[PDB]
RNA sequence: UUGGCACCUCGAUGUCGGCUCAUCGCAUCCUGGGGCUGUAGUCGGUCCCAAGGGUUGGGCUGUUCGCCCAUUAAAGCGGUACGCGAGCUGGGUUCAGAACGUCGUGAGACAGUUCGGUCCCUAUCCGUCGUGGGCGUAGGAAAUUUGAGAGGAGCUGUCCUUAGUACGAGAGGACCGGGAUGGACAUACCUCUGGUGUACCAGUUGUCGUGCCAACGGCAUAGCUGGGUAGCUAUGUGUGGACGGGAUAAGUGCUGAAAGCAUCUAAGCAUGAAGCCCCCCUCAAGAUGAGAUUUCCCAACUUCGGUUAUAAGAUCCCUCAAAGAUGAUGAGGUUAAUAGGUUCGAGGUGGAAGCAUGGUGACAUGUGGAGCUGACGAAUACUAAUCGAUCGAAGACUUAAU
RNA sequence: UAAGGAACUCGGCAAAAUGACCCCGUAACUUCGGGAGAAGGGGUGCUCUUUAGGGUCCCAGAAGAGCCGCAGUGAA
């Protein structure tokens, strides 16, 4: 593991695939701080696959995204999201703290693609 | 010989000169200086302050311990030295070092093979009596509801209390422990390392105090 | 690698040893000091595991003596192994050949390259 | 050994075929023996044409072991089975033959008659 | 177990000595003019500009 | 211990024995020091000092007791509601059923036996194990320390030599010394041998999906299985109980009288234990008796006679781990390497996708120890530790000295 | 889960081990029905070849050659 999130290993991996797909689709999403610190390390490793651009990279990236339409989320990668960071190395996202939320007092952040 | 201060780097092994296998701890010792020389007239005991690693210079707004403050920065400058982390006092030496800075080098442990090593951390959280004190667990043959529990904490009525020093749960590890009669295997200039035969207390990047054996 | 643990153990590395991989038949000539007298006992067997490291790398050889399997573990850079020879090279998918601890006859023979 | 109920396989030409460990000799509280250690044992199996008959307390030395022994060089030896040898009121065996490879270092001036008859040491 | 005996309003008021909350730890945003939480965005009309 | 009384408790004090976990006494089992011996020596007996540590694993039984097997330096005897059920078990016994022997006409009872059978609790206050915050320690701070006191440890074997010597007709066989390696116990650690390793690698069964072949994904205990990095660990790897100083117990004495002699004692002077106080390891100035040393900061406004804020310094807030319930304590905050990513390695697995070739086909071979890789080493600011705000001194009075 | 293995304990309680199908094989005893699934052993994947069946595309087989892995009722 890296950090658990109250989910079991299976529910956690599914939630991270969900979050990374949503982030690359919309490009800025409002979530909880502890999950924004975990999607940070899963989306940035997908844009590296998108910057390599092989066929083995499409297939090793297809096993972490979901199959949603927009293009597909795998075609938006390898296209626009990978074309704009062609000289930037690292730091493809940025997290912004918004404050606590009603009902939980859970620090809600916004995460987006820099 | 004279004590040195060092950092624990890790364990490894070398091969003794007849074919033996020797577990080794690598301890780096660099930047050691003599910052103060306490004497009987000024202070009751006689000792020497040494200063381990080098801190950065003073900064007007510093929000960490990386930079020396004005008191520390003024205490080093009286020895003509650079700010130092981990200042420590060595007693039971012979005061022929200088209260003005002189390098304490690993090359003084060529002479003196058997040493003792004081380390200052082990590191474990709140722990139960089976872990902390090596107690024994309850059985599972019969339907026992007792497994890792502490056990009886005293006698009944005649005592009417628990004695000081009862063994119970609490924060474990983190103490100060000295391993005695450890042996220097080899010293190394150009890296400033000492190879100690065995294992020293503490985690990696920890502070260790090597001195000659008191026995 | 730490680069300060290396350069402290870098002198004790032995370049004499040949290259081998788990699965092949190996002949080790170990120096013996039984009582006083130096001998060279030859242990011949199959290399079943090879656990890695720097100066702390090892390997174990497995042979059957009088119907009893004997496994001998050595450090790679010990100064008591005069020489090593590769009598054969065998074909093997796994990196740790621990199944062979329970195979006895002709089900425990490894094919050849 | 490891709980004084260990069934060891005698590597001897002496009648007994397996023994059960009754006691690890040496020290008051000792709880495990290894190669070179003397044990008290009792015979559970015996060949029908032997000289040491089943059901009697005897002494023995450990000759092989599954866990094996480390050496000063850092090399180790591990066998495939546990095995012992029935010894007399001194060192030296009770049968005229030993089978399988005895431990490499059972020789201390003590068991030179066992490391002499062993097929491999 | 059960309390052997009632609790005074002296013992209770002592034990509630450290039961409180602290001021939110806030600064003044130099665009909104209003107050905000340090290291968070301006909840009023504005941004972070960090 | 078996009793005797009937003083506390019947608006209720749970009964064995064992497990877990101890603590205390000495009327001492082992080890240490001695006097006498019907003490030749190696072994013994019996008394005196001594509580520092140690004092086993099984068979039978509910067993406490006891007998036996194999050891051990030794397998001590007692107290603590026969320690201990807000810690555990519940075999036994004191529930209801039902059967045997015996007693009763009977319902039913035991001088007994046999099969079975719901053991509750979110701890207030004292007590104990850890950890913080307030104030004090006559200015405000940063580090380094003395040690009044307190805690810990304290065990023993077996071989070799002096020496087959002293002793004894022989058989046998030493004290006082000198070395070596163990048993149990404690503590530190993870290089080695192993264990685990649910965000590492791969192989493989059923079924559903990405439109289809190839390649992948979900679910089936992590579907299962063979390995496995960092971290946490023992069975693994290191170390320890060494050497010594002072005063003594029982004992042994030197000079010596009371008592012309004798006498270790009345005066004086010695010697003498694993035990007592030091030496060894850890804590410790809330040690209100509040200690010491080095360093740093030290003007403006008042008549307040005092105030102010700010200085040295530290927090709020944020990035974290060597640390950890939380905090605290440590590494850092742009004058930057603290974390994430990204590039490069170590270790792990075991030779990928795609294509090409050889096969009817399952498959095999080549490029390429390839390609994937959580925690481990190095470097780089690309992203995020922005801006900013709070707390924090002007040093009382006597007396001696200069 | 190393090494051992019931040493635990009232007591192998609880857990682990066996478990599917097809073949051999199978004891004392007996009320002649049984015991008996006694006990104890062997086989099991995929591909390709040949090759009498059966129902009316469907169901059931023999044998031979070969491929792979640690493993073939590969999970429940």
């Amino acid at each position: 593991g890296y950090r658990k999130l109250g989910r079991t290993s299976d529910q956690r991996k599914a939630m991270l695939r969900d979050l990374a797909t949503s982030l690359i689709i919309s490009e800025r999403i409002e979530t909880t701080e502890a999950r924004a610190k975990e999607v940070r390390s899963v989306v940035e490793k997908l844009i590296t696959l998108g910057k390599k651009g092989d066929l083995a990279s499409r297939r090793n990236a297809a096993k972490t995204l979901r199959n949603v339409e927009i293009q597909t989320a795998l075609q938006k990668l390898f296209g626009e999201i990978a074309e704009r960071y062609t000289e930037r190395q690292g730091g493809y996202t940025r997290i912004l703290k918004q404050g606590p939320r009603r009902g939980d007092g859970a620090e809600s952040v916004i995460i987006e693609l820099v | 010989t004279k004590g040195i201060l060092g950092r624990k780097i890790g364990m490894t092994q070398v091969f003794g000169e007849n074919g033996e296998l020797i577990p080794v701890t690598v301890v780096e010792a660099k930047e050691n200086v003599v910052l103060q020389k306490k004497t009987v007239e000024v202070d009751g005991y006689n000792a020497i302050q040494v200063g381990f690693e080098d801190k950065k210079a003073y900064k007007k707004d510093a929000k960490s311990n990386k930079y020396a403050n004005k008191p520390a920065e003024g205490h080093a400058k009286k020895a003509d030295a650079a700010p130092k982390r981990f200042i420590r006092e060595f007693r039971n030496v012979d005061v022929d070092a200088y209260e003005v800075g002189q390098e304490v080098s690993v090359d003084t442990f060529v002479a003196g093979d058997v040493i003792d090593v004081t380390g200052v951390s082990k590191g474990k959280g709140f722990q139960g009596a089976i872990k902390r004190h090596g107690q024994s667990r309850g059985p599972m043959s019969h339907g026992s509801h007792f497994h890792r529990a502490p056990g009886s904490v005293g006698m009944a009525s005649d005592a009417s209390r628990v004695f000081k020093g009862q063994k119970m749960p609490g924060r474990m590890g983190g103490n100060t422990v000295t391993v005695q009669n450890l042996e220097v295997v080899q010293v190394d200039t150009e890296n400033k390392v000492i190879l100690v035969k065995g294992n020293v207390p503490g985690p990696k990047k920890g502070l260790v105090e090597i001195r000659t054996s008191i026995k | 690698n730490h680069k300060l643990i290396e350069a402290v153990t870098k002198s004790q590395l032995r370049t004499d040893l040949p290259s081998f991989r788990p699965g092949d038949t190996l002949r080790v000539h170990v120096r013996i000091i039984e009582g006083t007298r130096e001998r060279i006992q030859v242990f011949e067997g199959v290399v079943i595991k090879r656990r890695g490291g720097g100066v702390s790398e090892t390997f174990t050889v497995r042979k059957i003596s009088s119907g009893v399997g004997v496994e001998r573990t050595f450090p790679l850079h010990t100064p008591k192994i005069e020489k090593i020879e590769v009598k054969r090279r065998g074909k093997v998918r796994r990196a740790k050949l621990y199944y062979l601890r329970s195979l006895r006859g002709k089900a425990a023979r490894i094919q050849e390259i | 050994m490891i709980q004084q109920e260990t069934r060891l396989k005698v590597a001897d030409n002496s009648g007994a075929r397996e023994v059960l460990t009754i006691k690890v000799l040496g020290g008051s509280g000792r709880k495990t023996a290894n190669i070179g250690d003397v044990i008290v044992c009792t015979v559970k199996n015996a060949t029908p044409g032997g000289v040491v008959k089943k059901g009697d307390v005897v002494k023995a030395v450990i000759v092989r072991t599954k866990s094996g022994v480390r050496r000063n060089d850092g090399s180790y030896i591990k066998f495939d089975e546990n095995a012992c040898v029935i010894i007399r009121d001194d060192k030296g065996p009770r049968g005229t033959r030993i089978f399988g490879p005895v431990a490499r270092e059972l020789r201390e001036g003590n068991f030179m008659k066992i490391v002499s008859l062993a097929p491999e040491v | 177990a059960v309390p052997k005996r009632r609790t005074s309003k002296t013992r209770k008021n002592k034990r509630r000595t450290h039961f409180k909350i602290s001021v939110p730890g806030m600064t003044e945003c130099p665009n909104c003019g209003e107050y905000k939480l340090s290291h968070r965005v301006c909840k009023n009309c504005g941004s972070y500009n960090g």
